[PDB]
């Protein structure tokens, strides 16, 4: 649970708080002891894969890619310089489009998780997803279909001649 | 919602008020059971929407299969008008029949109850169009009409089927279903409106005939339906006026909106669009 | 009784009311009697055709297949141009796509006033 | 029957009274009973559209101008009084009847924290 | 099974008789009041005409026809076989036409050698037939009138068609 | 096990009256007990005109 | 009908308010406590004066296993509470109509006195 | 009730004894109906439909005009409900 | 025997296999699985005693 | 195993409703051939209409009387 | 790549050695072999396109239909190889020559990669298939059918043509990875609109378009099955295929030119489907199903919204898939009646019911129920198009309307109800019926399970 402990786990918000509170009647709920006992036999038998699988552990290990500089730079006719520059800019695209993914993700585990309040942390998770998403729409919108790092830059650019012609007046 | 799910419950239950068919009336009945939680999600209370389904399910299985056990009981007849009077010739399916009109009915501490009061007196007490309350009262009348309709064709009569008596109640398989529904259909009412956390959160005031009109209603549908099922019976041939061939014929709806549209529309197809 | 049918395109009247059911001279009988007679010289034939052991195969019958020549490959080749035809045809063919043309244009050009001119845009509609 | 000669461009062929395949006789038989209509009787114009399991054109006991008078003129009814219905709510009213209907007032409440932890 | 034949009066006006009947049922429900007012009927339908001459009688059938057909209510019962029905054709799904079952192959056609035997015995009887009623056929029509099939003379009488239809509730 | 009659209609076994008196019965008994332990057709009582002094008014 | 007043308005409410100097302060009661009322979560609907009924309703509904057993003293508390909250918003509307109703007799009375 | 030919003739006389028209003791299986018996078709509808209705089977019409002899009706709903009996 | 061995199959092979699964896709990975978090009354949790019950100022009853 | 058809004999019209009806059309003087077949089978025999809200009230004989226990063990109680 | 394309011209001498009575196995055997190796391509790549030679390369957007293409050979030698049988084995080993000679030009004009070599083999294709239609089509029109496959794809084509070689004139290379980075934006004017059309035209004639389709219809009455089973599953999607090539040029002018042809599009779907709703025969019935499905292809290439080009590529595939099994399946009607017009068919369920099966699992997927890959496919484009415009809900829903209708239709008019009594000919589906569909319609079923391997490039 690794995955579950890295980067959801510090905006995850567990807590969790049983009650347990006993009266004149006998509690039904001392069924689920019988139905343990049939989660007990799972348990086992994972240990019966699991020491196995421990015996041998041939294993993987993550990739990562350097750093180029960017098409802004290079200039108007090299190719490879827009290739370089592309395939990073594609590169980051995928990777932000893979944080609104978990921030979305986030936002789901906060909804579900209030029994019936929310309007609140789930308040803040909707801040940030407000940021996020702002200005992911506005890295990325009406690009099309044939998205390339050269129009990105077309779109910046406008967005500074919003700036300019805004601190005119 | 509440605009259309009425006039959906009056609409169908004037035609729910006279068939002939042992499964079309029941049909009808629940469409227009249907009309009703529509604005019981209309009228903006979700939760008793949803309790009112779980109640009817048991109800409505419970009709068509004893009206399975009539059909097959006698070679297959649905229709009413030569349906026989057999009160005695299948008595547990009497029983059944009759705890499943009373549920679908609203009696006042049977299963059908704990929805249908609920949420007919929440519409009265709850701010909202009242025509359509109206048309929520008329709609509960009918109930009671139809329902003692089937009643007293299927079983009152001196009986009129055609003569041979293949009919057999028994086959006991048969007889534990109707036994677990009828269970059900008797204590559901009670556990469950106990059991479920109390998100409906009750209005219980002004003023005394508001609780008294859902049953007041039923009994003039009984007293009206049977008075007049008796007249009935008295000889004197009439000729339909043309309020009864209108609710018999369905509202006309499906006469005149499948011979009509479908007739442009197939003409078109050919008379222009394909030619 | 007083209130009368009135027959329509989609109500055909019932063949008890047609008046000609009753008026009825013998010529018109031997009409009746025509009509049985060459329906019988046709069922006499389907079925001489429909039962010895030896056809085996499918038989179409002959009408079918004028009619389903006459579905289609029958229609150009007739066709003719006139003008009510020719009017129908450009009414049904360009004019409704015209409509289209304006309904969304219109529509374009109101989305397109509101998110420059205005500011009415969407938010969340991040996906695309 | 031709059509007859005419710019849609079928001709020699016989025109038919429409009749819905209902309207022959069922009790007949038929060498071609779903279809009901024997052998190398020439068929009608527009057979799919009367094929059956399409339109009907049944004759009804009810006439049709009288059908659709009646339908249309029930919805119109139905949808007039409704929307009159909607001018005067329960609890509230004409104010005539509402010198009767009048009451509660009563749905003001909740803790003015509710006022913003809804918000 | 009686086709044909251009009509004529008598006929015409008992249908309508054992129609409206009918339908006066269907109104009346219960076997008394059904009882009480189709005996008025039939008394009705002696009461007026029971003899007259043609051209006053064809006026009172067209009388007729509207006042049943304004009292002809909007559904009438009818017996699941008929063409209403509430099963017209549920076990069209099953009547299987005898030439399929031709068809088997042999791993099968083992398993029920009597009925094969017996099978064979007619399919035999009607290739030895066939001829004969080629003849007939050919014989008692004239050019071809209304009338449908013809009588047996010596063996056989077109019979293929009917003998062998596949009953009528074959599961 | 039943015979097809011509009027009779042989209505077999007991136990099958029994079941549906069982339950008809079973009904009553139910709407009844629950009638008495509670009459939930009614609970608090309510009304209108109360008094001016609670409200306001003066003159 | 002037006298009648509308449904949709609150109320001259707040004027009456001011004009009954008894009512004020409306000092509602308030033992529901806002922090508290999240950790049993209730419903939005489910706000209310009467919400601490409510609590040990569902306090007592958890706390027995009987499930259909026991409880209606609870049911009783919240419905009792429920009811005369009822009453009180019901005792608003009579307010506002008898208030409205005598602004239209003083206010008449007052064209009279200036004729 | 898978039926037989027995069945059938005798639940048609048993209809055809109780109408009153015919004298019981003069009604035969072969006994004719008009030529013998003076019931006329107007009666003869009757007949017929209230026999049909006995068994909930449907008499087309074309096929009603025969009838007749009672002989010829059991033989026609031998011929429906293919009794082979 | 045969409600035995169906029973077997049917219920007991299904809810091992499932919770296997469980163990998978739950211990794996965050937000698999979100519960409602139960309601905390006045009476102490079980996470760590505390919580307490406000005011009573209610009187009467019935 | 064939049933036997009962009788032609047996049925009387004499007892019938119906025969309220033949008297009716004796007044007209009208001939109603077929009632004692139709009234036969039908109205004459077994042929006793139940009461309808005698009929609602199929189960209440006896469970009044086992309410009037539960109400006795409701005193018992005490 | 060249490995996969070698061994498919191989077959052909392979065929021409083949022992005379055991050529279908070579055929079939050895096509499924390939197929296999065809489907390693699939792998792609998450970020740039694939390459291979200079003169090759896969993008995601062509494998999953290069996979398809390679697949579909046994399939239509399984339908072909019991419709011939009479014919001297010359000329059956000439015969299948057509067939795999065609999916070899498939598989070189899918994986281009110059647009001048896409295009030649992309007219390249139109020999096999004519030769297809005319010798081995049945009843005469077929002659006629002929000419309106022909010339409506070269009056297409060529303006396309001399388009294509004014472009590599006015830039650098035609090449199609350069042009997707050296692309600059065209606009206005009027000779610029020219170029618009001229650069569509012939795409939009391939894949028909509702006021051009007329030729569509009359080849699929004509041709021989194996004619149909490409001419409907693969050469349609191939011209869109094309199509969203080259809008790697283009824009901003789309956004001015789109309109018309959204018209012709949104309005031809619905009139389509609507003739689509009264055929007098079942062959044609399904020609016009096709085109109507097309038309939703057509308008999601044109509104350019990634979303729009995701259900492209997926309705491209599913409809290709199920339109073919819906012809073979009405072939097998046609060879036991000889009937063709759906009339006569009538009570073919209660004389066989497997085939009942398959024609309730195909419509059931034509008219595109969850989780289809046609209607997830179908569901995307009808998002974008929803977005690009509010009102176009209104049309899309009346689609999906009468593509529930008609679909129903065939089936229930071609099946449930009365067998008729003289049709003694039906004879009980061989094996290889039965093995045929099953293998279209169960790839179909496991693909739904790995979308995310057949949505394409803008995945
Ligand atoms: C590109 C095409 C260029 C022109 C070639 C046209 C082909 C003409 C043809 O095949 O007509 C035969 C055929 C003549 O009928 P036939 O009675 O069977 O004639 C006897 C055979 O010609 C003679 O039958 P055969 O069995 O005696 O001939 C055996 C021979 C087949 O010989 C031929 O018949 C044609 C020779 C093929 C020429 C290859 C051209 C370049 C590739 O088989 C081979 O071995 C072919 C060579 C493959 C070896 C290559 C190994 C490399 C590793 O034509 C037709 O009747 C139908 C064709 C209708 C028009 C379509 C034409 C093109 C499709
Ligand atoms: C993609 C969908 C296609 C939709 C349909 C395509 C086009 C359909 C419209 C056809 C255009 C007009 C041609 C129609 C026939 C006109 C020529 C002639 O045959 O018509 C005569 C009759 O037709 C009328 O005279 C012509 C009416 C034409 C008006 C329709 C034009 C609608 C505009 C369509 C758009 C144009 C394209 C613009 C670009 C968008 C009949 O000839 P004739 O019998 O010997 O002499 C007349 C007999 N008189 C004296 C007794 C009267
Ligand atoms: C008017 C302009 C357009 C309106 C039509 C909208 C869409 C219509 C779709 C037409 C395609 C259907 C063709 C095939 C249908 C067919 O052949 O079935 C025949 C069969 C007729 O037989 P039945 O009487 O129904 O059954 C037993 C009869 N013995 O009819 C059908 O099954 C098809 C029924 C579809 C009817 C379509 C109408 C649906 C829209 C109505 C809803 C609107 C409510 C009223 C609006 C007013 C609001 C102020
Ligand atoms: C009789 C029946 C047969 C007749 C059929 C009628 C067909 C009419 C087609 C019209 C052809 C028009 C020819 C003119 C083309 C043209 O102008 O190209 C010029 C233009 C620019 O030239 P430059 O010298 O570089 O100038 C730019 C810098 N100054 O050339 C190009 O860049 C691209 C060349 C492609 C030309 C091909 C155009 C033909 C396409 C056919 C379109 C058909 C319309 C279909 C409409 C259906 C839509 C619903
Ligand atoms: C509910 C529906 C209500 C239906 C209302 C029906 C009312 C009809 C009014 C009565 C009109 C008539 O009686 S019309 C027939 C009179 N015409 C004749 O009698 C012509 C002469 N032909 C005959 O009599 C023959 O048809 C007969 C009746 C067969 C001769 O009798 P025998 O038994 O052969």
């Amino acid at each position: 649970s690794w995955d579950k402990d890295v980067y959801p786990e510090p905006p995850r918000r567990t807590p969790a708080p049983a009650p347990q509170t006993s009266l004149p009647n006998p509690v039904t709920y001392l069924t689920k002891i019988f139905d343990l006992l049939v989660d007990r036999p799972v348990t086992l038998a994972r240990e019966f894969i699991e020491q196995q699988h421990a015996k041998n552990r041939y294993y993987y290990y993550h990739r990562e890619f350097r750093r180029v500089p960017d098409i802004t730079e290079c200039e108007e006719k090299d190719i490879l310089c827009m290739f370089e520059a592309e395939m990073q800019w594609r590169r980051d695209y995928k990777v932000d489009q893979e944080i609104v993914n978990i921030i979305q993700e986030r936002l789901k585990a906060c909804q579900q998780r209030e029994g019936e309040s929310y309007r609140q942390n789930c308040a803040k998770e909707l801040e940030q997803f407000t940021q996020v998403s702002k200005a992911f729409q506005d890295r990325y919108s009406d690009l099309g279909a044939h998205y390339s790092a050269r129009k990105c830059l077309a779109k910046q650019k406008q967005r500074m001649l919003a700036e300019r012609k805004a601190a005119k007046e | 919602t509440l605009c259309l799910g009425a006039i959906t419950t009056l609409f169908t239950a004037l035609c729910a008020i006279t068939q002939n068919d042992i499964k079309k009336i029941v049909a009808f009945s629940t469409s227009s059971q249907l009309g009703l939680m529509m604005v019981t999600i209309g009228i903006n209370q979700p939760h008793l929407a949803f309790l009112h389904i779980c109640m009817h399910a048991f109800f409505k299985a419970m009709l068509f299969m004893c009206s399975g056990s009539i059909i097959h009981s006698l070679n297959d007849e649905q229709d009413i008008r030569k349906m026989g009077g057999l009160y005695k010739a299948m008595p547990f399916t009497t029983t059944a029949l009759i705890i499943g009109s009373l549920a679908l009915t609203g009696m006042p501490y049977l299963t059908g109850f704990y929805s249908k009061d609920l949420i007919i007196e929440a519409v009265n007490m709850s701010y909202t169009n009242a025509w359509a309350l109206l048309m929520t009262l008329i709609a509960t009348s009918l109930t009671a009409a139809y329902s003692t309709r089937i009643i007293f064709f299927a079983f009152l009569g001196k009986p009129r089927f055609p003569p041979l008596v293949l009919i057999n109640e028994n086959n006991p398989l048969l007889i534990n279903s109707i036994k677990r529904l009828l269970i059900g259909s008797i204590f559901a009412g009670f556990i469950i409106s106990n059991n479920i956390p109390p998100m409906t959160v009750p209005n219980t005031t002004m003023p005394l005939y508001m609780k008294m009109t859902a049953l007041i209603v039923t009994i003039m549908g009984f007293m009206l339906a049977l008075e007049l099922n008796n007249t009935t019976y008295y000889l004197k041939f009439k000729y339909p006026s043309q309020t009864y061939k209108f609710s018999n014929m369905l509202g006309y709806y499906p006469s005149i909106m499948h011979r009509l549209p479908t007739y442009h529309n197939l003409s078109m197809s050919q008379k222009s669009a394909s030619s | 009784s007083f209130p009368k049918y009135k027959p329509s395109r989609l109500a055909t009247l019932p063949a008890t009311l047609d008046p000609a059911e009753y008026d009825i001279s013998p010529e018109t009988r031997k009409a009746q009697a025509e009509r049985l007679a060459i329906r019988s010289r046709l069922k006499r034939e389907y079925l001489l055709q429909y039962n010895d052991p030896n056809r085996l195969g499918v038989i179409e019958d002959p009408a079918l297949i004028r009619w389903t020549y006459a579905r289609s490959a029958n229609i150009y080749p007739n066709f003719r141009p006139t003008p009510k035809t020719s009017l129908l045809g450009a009414l049904f063919g360009i004019g409704p796509l015209f409509f289209w043309y304006y309904v969304f244009k219109t529509d374009r050009d109101k989305k397109e006033k509101l998110i420059q001119e205005g500011k009415l845009d969407q938010t969340f509609n991040i996906s695309y | 029957e031709p059509y007859p000669d005419d710019g849609m461009g079928y001709g020699d062929y016989p025109k038919l009274p429409d009749r819905s395949q209902q309207e022959r006789d069922p009790w007949y038989d038929w060498d071609h009973p779903d279809l009901r209509l024997n052998w190398g009787e020439p068929i009608h114009w527009d057979l799919d559209m009367y094929i059956r399991n399409r339109v009907d054109t049944s004759p009804t006991p009810v006439s049709w101008n009288t059908m659709c008078k009646h339908l249309f003129g029930f919805v119109a009814f139905m949808l007039f009084m409704f929307w009159v219905g909607e001018i005067y709510p329960s609890y509230q009213p004409v104010g005539p009847k509402q010198y009767p209907y009048n009451d509660l007032y009563l749905e003001r409440g909740g803790d003015p924290t509710k006022e913003p932890e809804p918000v | 099974s009686a086709p044909a034949a251009y009509l004529t009066h008598q006929q015409k006006v008992l249908r309508l008789y054992k129609r409206a009947l009918r339908h006066l049922e269907s109104w009346c429900v219960h076997r008394d009041k059904y009882r009480y007012f189709a005996c008025l009927m039939r008394a009705r339908f002696d009461e007026h005409k029971n003899e007259k001459d043609m051209v006053k009688a064809t006026q009172l059938l067209r009388q007729a026809e509207e006042e049943f057909w304004y009292g002809q209510h909007p559904q009438p019962y009818i017996f699941p076989e008929s063409p209403g029905g509430t099963s017209y054709e549920r076990y069209e799904c099953y009547k299987v036409p005898e030439w399929c079952l031709d068809d088997w192959h042999p791993s099968e056609k083992a398993m029920y050698p009597d009925y094969f035997a017996k099978r064979e015995q007619w399919k035999r009887l009607r290739r030895e037939s066939w001829e004969r009623e080629v003849k007939q056929l050919q014989e008692e029509t004239p050019p071809g009138g209304p009338r449908t099939e013809a009588l047996p003379p010596a063996r056989k009488e077109l019979w293929w068609h009917i003998v062998t239809r596949p009953r009528e509730r074959p599961m | 096990h039943i015979e097809p009659r011509y009027r009779q209609f042989p209505q077999l076994t007991r136990s099958q009256l029994i079941q549906a008196e069982f339950f008809s019965a079973t009904m009553w008994f139910w709407i009844l007990w629950r009638f008495w332990h509670d009459s939930d057709a009614v609970l608090g009582h309510f009304p209108y005109p109360d008094p001016s002094q609670w409200t306001d008014e003066e003159l | 009908a002037h006298l009648a007043r509308r449904y949709l308005g609150d109320a001259r409410m707040p004027t009456f308010p001011p004009d009954y100097g008894f009512p004020e302060r409306k000092e509602r009661e308030m033992v529901a406590t806002q922090q508290e009322m999240n950790d049993a979560q209730l419903m939005l609907q489910q706000r209310d004066y009467c919400a601490h009924y409510l609590i040990q309703l569902l306090k007592c509904k958890r706390d027995s296993f009987p499930n259909f057993l026991a409880c209606k003293h609870e049911q009783h508390d919240w419905d009792y509470c429920e009811h005369l909250d009822y009453v009180k918003r019901m005792k608003e509307f009579e307010r506002e109509r008898r208030l409205l109703q005598r602004k239209k007799r003083r206010e008449q009375r007052e064209a009279e006195m200036a004729r | 009730p898978p039926l037989t030919l027995e069945a059938i003739k005798d639940r048609v006389l048993y209809v055809l004894k109780l109408y009153d028209k015919i004298d019981p003791e003069k009604l035969s299986v072969n006994s004719h109906f008009m030529k013998d018996l003076g019931l006329d078709s107007l009666d003869q509808v009757e007949i017929i439909m209230a026999m049909e209705d006995e068994f909930g089977f449907e008499i087309p019409d074309i096929d009603a005009e025969k009838l007749m002899c009672p002989q010829e009706i059991v033989d026609y709903i031998a011929d429906k409900k293919d009794v082979y009996e | 025997y045969r409600h035995s061995i169906f029973a077997v199959t049917h219920v007991l092979i299904p809810v091992w296999i499932i919770h296997y699964y469980l163990k998978y896709h739950v211990t794996a990975k965050p937000y698999t699985v979100v519960e409602r978090k139960p309601r905390i009354f006045p009476g102490d949790t079980i996470l760590e005693t505390g919580e307490v019950i406000p005011l009573m100022k209610e009187f009467p009853d019935q | 195993s064939k049933m036997e058809l009962p009788d032609y004999k047996q049925w009387k019209i004499e007892g019938t409703p119906l025969e309220t009806v033949q008297e009716k059309l004796a007044a007209r003087g009208l001939r109603d051939p077929w009632g004692r077949n139709e009234a036969w089978r039908y109205s004459g025999g077994f042929a006793n209409n139940v009461s309808f809200v005698g009929a609602l009230l199929k189960g209440f004989k006896w469970g009044f009387a086992a309410f009037v226990v539960a109400v006795g063990a409701e005193y018992y109680l005490e | 790549m060249l490995k996969i394309i070698i061994p498919t011209t191989m077959l052909l001498p392979m065929t021409w050695m083949s022992k005379h009575n055991m050529i279908w196995i070579n055929a079939t055997v050895h096509s499924l072999l390939i197929s296999l190796i065809s489907l390693s391509l699939l792998n792609q790549l998450g970020e740039n396109s694939l390459n291979f030679s200079l003169t090759f390369f896969s993008d995601s957007l062509s494998a999953p239909l290069l996979v398809l293409t390679t697949w579909l050979l046994p399939l239509m030698l399984m339908a072909s190889q019991s419709h011939l049988s009479k014919e001297t084995t010359t000329r059956k080993k000439l015969y299948i020559t057509m067939l795999i000679l065609l999916q070899l030009f498939l598989i070189m004009t899918f994986t281009a990669t110059e647009l001048i070599l896409f295009y030649i083999l992309f007219e390249a294709t139109l020999v096999p298939t004519l030769i297809i239609i005319t010798r081995w089509g049945n009843q005469t029109e077929r002659l006629n059918a002929g000419l309106y496959f022909l010339f409506y794809t070269l009056a297409g084509s060529l303006p396309l043509l001399v388009a294509l070689v004014y472009i590599q004139n006015t830039t650098g290379s035609l090449n199609f990875l350069i042009i997707h980075y050296w692309s600059h934006p065209l606009s206005n004017s009027w000779s610029n609109i020219f170029m618009w059309l001229a650069c569509i035209m012939a795409f939009m004639v391939k894949m028909p378009l509702y006021g051009l389709h007329l030729w569509l219809p009359k080849a699929h009455v004509e041709a021989p099955i194996a004619g149909s089973m490409v001419l409907a599953a693969v050469l349609l999607k191939l011209g869109g295929y094309g199509m969203m090539r080259i809008t790697t040029i283009l824009n901003p002018l789309t956004n001015y030119m789109a309109y018309p042809f959204l018209m012709l599009s949104m309005w031809g779907m619905i009139m389509t489907s609507s003739i689509c709703l009264r055929q007098t025969d079942l062959k044609s019935l399904i020609a016009y199903s096709s085109v109507s499905h097309m038309a939703l292809v057509i308008v999601a290439i044109m509104i350019q919204t990634p979303w729009s080009f995701m259900g492209a590529t997926a309705l491209m595939i599913a409809h290709g898939l199920t339109s073919s099994m819906l012809f073979c399946l009405a072939n097998t009607n046609y060879e036991r009646v000889h009937s063709r017009t759906m009339i006569l068919a009538r009570g073919l369920q209660t004389l066989l019911p497997l085939m009942a099966t398959w024609w309730l699992m195909a419509s059931l997927t034509n008219l595109a129920l969850p989780p289809s890959i046609n209607l997830i496919g179908e569901l995307f484009i009808i998002t974008a198009s929803f977005s690009w415009s509010n009102i176009t809900i209104i049309l899309m829903g009346m689609n999906m309307m009468i593509t529930a209708l008609y679909s129903l239709y065939m089936l229930i008019t071609t099946q449930r109800g009365k067998y008729t009594h003289h049709i003694n000919n039906i004879k009980a589906s061989f094996t290889r019926e039965n093995a045929l569909m099953a293998l279209h319609i169960l790839p179909l079923l496991l693909l739904t399970l790995n979308p995310k391997m057949i949505l394409g490039p803008l995945y």
